[PDB]
């Protein structure tokens, strides 16, 4: 059974280098070109490089020319990455994927690729620190009434990096629940909110808690939602 | 500065079919293997003997270019050393073959609707064919034990069998085209170069 | 460079309809051509990998077709595990090159949003910065347009949206957009409005406030 399993990602600041490794099991490794494919956050499948499994030959995307280096030790039937002058857009998911028959004596079947990609391994450069979220209450009033249902939730606010779980009454609401895409704003921080509606009748009798954990800055928030305190 | 007429050979308008394979002698001309080796064009390109890198800077007597057309799982069999219906019956290379095998899918051109049978390729044959032999016999094979008298029916059967190249196969079931560069070498002035 | 042309980009049809998604290359690529499948936060997955030819254990309701400059993905019956991203890659020549995708969609009847608005909190102005929050809650299809007005006064550049995936029960999205200012600005000014225009709305609804007021 063919595998491949990567390692090797992290975050870094930008200028700062790291070498992912695609450890590769069930196939003869040095017949086959090899392939590193990455994927921006919310966007699509960018080509990186490609290196023969002679080790001879080597091609790369011209957005990561000169920076990162493909390479590969067939006697450890692994493939290398070396990124080096870090940027911030490289910031990705790194897909290790199997190439055509490229050998020694030349190429067999060039149609076939891409047949077995690796798990990928997070790549983040950027140049904030790891910070904790504030959970500040998006309090439900007359103006979140709509109709007998209201709307309620939490505002988690100016963390790095991700990610950030979200819970409502300790797992005990899930219904109606909405929890947001984090997005990533101008500071380098992210930011997401988590919404639920309910049934507007029960505000004053039901407590609801909002349970956030950022364990990359060891942050666990309970935060009660009050709802409008006129 | 003659250059080889490799553009007969390869961007020829028929191709033969494997048994009856057809071959160009190749001499007295600048051969400029290397612009071939990187075409992005063809699926196959493996040599044996010689490495396909930097083979542009060799020199040889003659130069075969052999063509013909075949079912796509079966361009492995066009190599030293392999079975096969193929390499049993229709092409078979040296075990000390020096010289490469270039192959690429050809389904655009040498399919038809429902099946073309303008290739075919020798399903029985007494014996395997020795290197670059060419058996072009329509005998009636004779399998069993009494003979066929020239008609076929019960353990005779006619000894080629049609490739029907229809562009809904596979990869495996679709037409390639193979060009084998064979590079022979006697006791003569060598016609063939590179560029250097 | 070539470059891969996908359409539609996104793509909304109901179980058992015939999907077919188209890629162009800016030149030609013979028949190095692969269709992958992606679930959301999933491996590309190979679909078929010689423009034409199926992946051993890809259900044979998928097919694929063309050569030259166009080719075409096609799915006979849709089914639920066929709701994903879609894209074509040709490994022809370098740099080899991703289509845009193709994302296909649930198809639903139109909903309109209920919106709501969100102040700022009491602890965030402690802080020294405001975030006004306007949620748009399960509408359908996801194409929506969010306007801020602080005093009546279009702002722009100081807000960001996100809308959830489709919900797994109603096939309905959810959309976020946050609004910020510092405590300064926002202690300038009176109303915050928030006004959503979406196709299951005849006419586009506003849901505002007055700083501290009830
Ligand atoms: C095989 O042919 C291609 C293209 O040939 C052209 O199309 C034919 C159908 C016919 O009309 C020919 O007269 C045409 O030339 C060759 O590719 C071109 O090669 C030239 C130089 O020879 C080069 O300047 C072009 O950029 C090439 N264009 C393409 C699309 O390939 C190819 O070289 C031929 N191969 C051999 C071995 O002769």
């Amino acid at each position: 059974e063919v595998q491949l399993l990567e390692s090797g990602g992290g975050l870094v600041q930008p200028g700062g280098s790291l070498r992912l490794s695609c450890a590769a099991s069930g196939f003869t490794f040095s017949s086959y070109a090899m392939n590193w494919v990455r994927q921006a956050p919310g966007k699509g499948l960018e080509w990186v490089s490609v290196i023969s499994g002679s080790g001879g030959s080597t091609y790369y995307a011209d957005s990561v020319r000169g920076r990162f280096t493909i390479s590969r030790d067939n006697s450890k039937n692994t493939l290398y990455l070396q990124m080096n002058s870090l940027r911030a857009e490289d910031t990705a998911v790194y897909c290790c994927a199997k190439g055509y028959y490229y050998d020694s004596s030349g190429y067999y079947f060039r149609e076939d690729a891409f047949d077995i990609w690796g798990q990928g391994t997070l790549v983040t450069v950027s140049s904030a620190s790891t910070k904790g979220p504030s959970v500040f209450p998006l309090a439900p009033s007359s103006k979140s009434t709509s109709g007998g249902t209201a709307a309620l939730g939490c505002l988690v606010k100016d963390y790095f990096p991700e990610p950030v779980t979200v819970s409502w009454n300790s797992g005990a609401l899930t219904s109606g629940v909405h929890t947001f895409p984090a997005v990533l704003q101008s500071s380098g921080l992210y930011s997401l909110s988590s919404v639920v509606t309910v049934p507007s009748s029960s505000l004053g009798t039901q407590t609801y808690i909002c349970n956030v954990n950022h364990k990359p800055s060891n942050t666990k928030v309970d935060k009660k939602v009050e709802p409008k305190s006129c | 500065t003659n250059l080889c007429p490799f553009g007969e050979v390869f961007n020829a308008t028929r191709f033969a079919s494997v048994y009856a394979w057809n071959r160009k002698r190749i001499s007295n001309c600048v051969a400029d293997y290397s612009v071939l080796y990187n075409s992005a064009s063809f699926s196959t390109f493996k040599c044996y003997g010689v490495s396909p890198t930097k083979l542009n800077d060799l020199c040889f007597t003659n130069v075969y270019a052999d063509s013909f057309v075949i079912r796509g799982d079966e361009v492995r069999q066009i190599a030293p050393g392999q079975t096969g219906k193929i390499a049993d019956y229709n092409y078979k290379l040296p075990d000390d073959f020096t010289g490469c095998v270039i192959a690429w899918n050809s389904n655009n051109l040498d399919s038809k609707v429902g099946g073309n049978y303008n290739y075919l390729y020798r399903l029985f044959r007494k014996s395997n064919l020795k290197p670059f032999e060419r058996d072009i016999s329509t005998e009636i094979y004779q399998a069993g034990s009494t003979p066929c008298n020239g008609v076929e029916g019960f353990n005779c059967y006619f000894p080629l069998q049609s490739y029907g190249f229809q562009p809904t196969n596979g990869v495996g079931y679709q037409p390639y085209r193979v060009v084998v560069l064979s590079f022979e070498l006697l006791h003569a002035p060598a016609t063939v170069c590179g560029p250097k | 460079d070539i470059q891969m042309t996908q359409s539609p980009s996104a793509m909304s049809a109901s179980v058992g309809d015939r999907v077919t998604i188209t890629c162009r290359a800016s030149q030609g690529i013979s028949n190095y051509l692969a269709w992958f499948q992606q679930k959301p936060g999933k491996v590309p997955k190979r679909l078929i990998y010689a423009a034409s030819s199926l992946q051993s254990g890809v259900p044979s309701r998928f097919s694929g077709s063309g050569s030259g400059t166009e080719f075409t993905l096609t799915i006979s019956s849709l089914q639920p595990e066929d709701f994903a991203t879609y894209y074509c890659l040709q490994h022809n020549s370098y740099p080899y090159t991703f289509g845009q995708g193709t994302k296909l969609e649930i198809k639903r009847t139109v909903a309109a949003p209920s919106v709501f608005i969100f102040p700022p909190s009491d602890e965030q102005l402690k802080s020294g910065t405001a975030s006004v929050v306007c949620l748009l809650n399960n509408f359908y299809p996801r194409e929506a347009k969010v306007q801020w007005k602080v005093d009546n006064a279009l702002q722009s550049g100081n807000s960001q949206e996100s809308v959830t995936e489709q919900d797994s029960k109603d096939s309905t999205y959810s959309l976020s957009s946050t609004l910020t200012l510092s405590k300064a600005d926002y202690e300038k000014h009176k109303v915050y409005a928030c006004e959503v225009t979406h196709q299951g709305l005849s006419s586009p609804v506003t849901k505002s406030f007055n700083r501290g007021e009830c």
